[PDB]
RNA sequence: GGUGAAAUUCUUGGAUUUAUUGAAGACUAACUACUGCGAAAGCAUUUGCCAAGGACGUUUUCAUUAAUCAAGAACGAAAGUUAGGGGAUCGAAGAUGAUCAGAUACCGUCGUAGUCUUAACCAUAAACUAUGCCGACUAGGGAUCGGGUGGUGUUUUUUUAAUGACCCACUCGGCACCUUAGAGAAAUCAAAGUCGGUUCUGGGGGGAGUAUGGUCGCAAGGCUGAAACUUAAAGGAAUUG
């Protein structure tokens, strides 16, 4: 039958990584950080229009690397970041940890 | 209880517990030893009590 | 006695804070860490260790209740027919109040957070 | 050829009994009931008629067409039922098989004895 | 014809595969044994009713057996002709 | 020679081999009996330990052996397997029994019974006989019995655990009581005949083992007399006239 | 067609019964059991999706953290009510028929809201286990379901091997019966036992779960809640007619 079911457990693992993470918050700075080449992972929280979502996909494609399309406007990813973030654009950099990037890869 | 187990493949000795919560990785290699399961964690090692 | 038996079985003080310490910093799970190893070693921890400092734990109880609440809240918004489930929402949210009265009394910031920590986290 | 084809139905209501001597095709060859004759009620409900109505059937069925082998098929219990089989042997028909198979079931339902009408 | 085609599906192997699914879910219930049944679409039909002392295997031979001749031929007609089938 | 396997000698405490054979083991059980068990087996058993029975046997025996100074004992077995060996054991001691189907009200309407009340009463199966122990208990008479697993010990004071049915068990256990009574009298004679139940001049069924005078006693009882009877079917005939001829004569 | 018997009804313009096919169409026979689960009310097609909850086993955490609670708050059958969709048999009221002294009755045919669905109200039932809920002890006996400790081998699979059921114990939680004796009027119960924590609440019956006022409800009514007065009883259980 199954693996083990599970995928939502990425939020819980995301939430520890955020505790003392190096990450970048918001589209303008995630884009500065992405222009830097620095980021390993970006998590895109909302149903961004194609034009906005595909630019990110194009950048991902240039890179190696992952991109998690959460995409739900609910923004439970916002629990990690600070609840305020109703829309979430996150890059993840050196957490002081980071098996996470590997795990979702 | 106390249980001495020996890795069949690795041939190394380790001390694992009977009927554990979690997966048992061998420190001898990161291969499995006793498994978690559907309740009653069991084994795939042999030896006796420590 | 109970603590002494496990003292002969394990290996020794100082080493045991370090083995446990890693798993906790990774992400919570006091019960999990504790089922790893080398159990005979882990067995001693309540018996000798005070209990470590940790994020979460008192918060975990509330956190999970809210986690569960949101999922059920969609099922209460959709179709009204839900007569059994609704009480459950009423049981869980409330199990958090029930814990929240004693858990507030030793520390500060549990009082502010705990009230707030229904329907937020 | 080893003669036989005529399907026989025994149609059950507690109140009365009727046969339709149908085919594979589903066409009805002939029909028979009480009230072709003089008596009405329980004079209906009687087993004694159930015997007669079958003979009133059979006799036409045989002599003119002359089909002989016939599968006896019955539907649930009325009083008439036992008598409804028994004459068929002495019908000069050779009953191929006897199947009780009553009619349907199975959930459906409501209070109105919907269920009862069927066995 | 074409209406029968889709409905009696795809080979012998998908009648068998589906029989396998049912037993495992069917343990919902009590543990104890009883009813296992396969139905189907445009005819049709119940191909077979079965008995168990379950698990995984027993039903695959038991499928193989209840799929014997009368049901086999029908499955054969499916794989072959009765009128039109599957591809 | 005995059959397997299962296992303590010692010596001798006379009796062992016979009791060991068939005699022990019975059906359904009670907790009040359960400490006094050996174990459970498959096979429609539940085994009571001989060792545990041994301790009991002496104590019950002690009670009987100690009283020989005028005492009456009452034996009872209304049950079919039990019945005739209880007549046989009862005639030998001279104690009053009820072999047949239990007359009632024995113990507190003492008039039907023997002249003086029984000091003690011995019973095969207390549960079947339970009414009889119940009357005795109100009278405040000690109830002693060969009770198996099947019955709660609560109603009976000195219990000898052992199988209620399959008479080989009743036969030795009762025998061993009698032998012990006989011991504290004179020296021991060789064992009294296997006994036993079943009348002959007939097809028989019940048991006894190691063999002798089963035939002797049975013929002797049958031999004894023309009685007020209930019977069988040859002298009954001869009687129905004897009464019909009398019925006519008028005679008072 | 229908019943005690009949009639209403249906009926030659071709029924009904009968065969097959479709749409609609409510419910889940057989299964379903002294049976399982939800806090309760309740819940039963198989099957998928999200997510809860009690079990055990762990000895991980608070290490006794706990336990009940008027007020407060939540859910709460059915039937009523209301908007809107669907509306098959059914089916109050109501229509004819028989009964019969009378039937608006049982009985039979016909028939609408209703039954049902999504939206929103009602706050009640013989909501029952007539046993509020939390904890301690105090008798056993047959096996039922879940898991866990298994012993053992067999079916059963495959042959290192492990199980779904099972031979055969034990533990833990519920179940219920069978069944204790100190209690129980009793009948009974194993607690309704031995004397607990805690709350609500009782009042001789009829007047009365009513009056009047308040709160709530669209309304139905529900909650809350008696007096003048009247009566020498109401009542329970067990017996003997």
């Amino acid at each position: 039958m199954a693996p083990v079911k599970s995928q939502e457990s990425i939020n819980q693992k995301l939430a520890l990584v955020i505790k003392s993470g190096k990450y970048t918050l918001g589209y303008k700075s995630t884009v500065k950080s992405l222009r830097q080449g620095k980021s390993k992972l970006i998590i895109i929280a909302a149903n961004t229009p194609v034009l906005r979502k595909s630019e990110l996909e194009y950048y991902a494609m240039l890179s190696k690397t992952k991109v998690y399309y959460f995409q739900g406007g609910n923004n439970e990813l916002g629990t990690a970041v600070g609840k305020l973030f109703r829309v979430g654009v996150v890059s993840i950099l050196e957490a002081g940890d980071s098996d996470i990037l590997t795990t979702l890869a | 209880y106390f249980l001495d187990v020996k890795c069949p493949g690795c041939l190394n000795i380790t001390t694992v517990f009977s009927h554990a919560q979690t997966a048992v990785t061998c420190e001898s290699c990161s291969t499995i030893l006793c498994t978690p399961t559907g309740g009653k964690a069991k084994l795939s090692e042999g030896t006796s009590f420590r | 006695e109970s603590v002494i038996e496990q003292i002969v079985k394990y290996a020794r003080k100082g080493l045991t804070p370090s083995q446990i310490g890693v798993l906790l910093r990774d992400a919570h799970g006091v019960t999990q860490a504790r089922v790893i190893t080398g159990n005979k070693i882990m067995r001693i921890l309540k018996s000798n260790g005070l209990a470590p400092e940790i994020p979460e734990d008192l918060y975990y109880l509330i956190k999970k209740a809210v986690s569960v609440r949101k999922h059920l809240e969609r099922n209460r918004k959709d179709k009204d027919a839900k007569f059994r489930l609704i009480l459950i929402e009423s049981r869980i949210h409330r199990l958090a109040r029930y814990y929240r009265t004693v858990a507030v009394l030793p520390p500060n910031w549990k009082y502010e957070s705990a009230t707030a920590s229904a329907l937020v986290n | 050829i080893y003669a036989s084809f005529n399907d026989t139905f025994v149609h059950v209501t507690d109140l009365s009994g009727k046969e339709t001597i149908a085919r594979v095709t589903g066409g009805m060859k002939v029909k028979a009931d009480r009230d072709e004759s003089s008596p009405y009620a329980a004079m209906l409900a009687a087993q004694d008629v159930a015997a007669k109505c079958k003979e009133v059937g059979i006799t036409a069925v045989h002599v003119k067409i002359r089909a002989t082998g016939g599968t006896r098929t019955k539907t649930p219990g009325p009083g008439g039922q036992a008598a409804l089989r028994a004459l068929a042997r002495s019908g000069l028909r050779i009953g191929r098989i006897e199947d009780v198979t009553p009619v349907p079931s199975d959930s459906t339902r409501k209070k109105g004895g919907r269920r009862g009408r069927r066995l | 014809m074409e209406n029968d085609k889709g409905q009696l599906v795809e080979l012998y192997v998908p009648r068998k595969c589906s029989a396998t699914n049912r037993i495992i879910k069917a343990d919902d219930h009590a543990s104890v044994q009883i009813n296992v049944a396969k139905v189907d679409e445009e005819g049709r039909a119940i191909p077979g009713e079965y008995v168990t002392y379950a698990l995984s295997g027993y039903v695959r031979s038991r499928g193989e057996s209840d799929d014997s001749l009368n049901r086999l031929a029908q499955n054969d007609g499916l794989l072959k002709n009765v009128w039109s089938y599957s591809r | 020679m005995s059959l397997p396997a299962t296992f303590d000698l010692t010596p001798e405490d006379a009796q062992l081999l016979l009791a060991a054979n068939t005699h022990l083991g019975a059906r359904n059980v009670q907790v009040h009996q359960e400490p006094y068990v050996f174990n459970a087996r498959p096979d429609g058993v539940h085994v009571i330990n001989v060792g545990k029975t041994w301790e009991k046997l002496v104590l019950a025996a002690r009670i009987i052996a100690a009283i020989p100074n005028p005492e009456d004992v009452v034996a009872i077995s209304s049950r079919t397997f039990g019945q005739r060996a209880v007549l046989k054991f009862a005639a030998h001691t001279g104690a009053t029994p009820i072999a047949g189907r239990f007359t009632p009200g024995s113990f507190t309407n003492y008039i039907t019974r023997s002249f003086k009340e029984p000091r003690l009463v011995i019973v095969t199966d207390p549960r079947s006989d339970a009414q009889a122990i119940k009357e005795a208990s109100y009278v405040n008479i000690p109830v002693i019995a060969l009770t198996d697993l099947d019955s709660p010990s609560e109603f009976v004071d000195v219990a000898i655990p052992c199988n209620n049915r399959g008479k080989h068990s009743i036969g030795l256990i009762w025998y061993l009581l009698a032998r012990e009574v006989l011991r504290l009298r004179g020296a021991l004679v060789d064992r009294t005949q296997p006994w036993s139940i079943m009348p002959d001049l007939y097809f028989y069924r019940d048991p006894e083992e190691v063999e002798q005078q089963v035939a002797e006693e049975a013929t002797t009882e049958e031999a004894g007399e023309e009685e007020a009877k209930e019977e069988v079917t040859e002298e009954q005939a001869e009687a129905t006239e004897w009464a019909e001829e009398n019925a006519d004569n008028v005679e008072w």
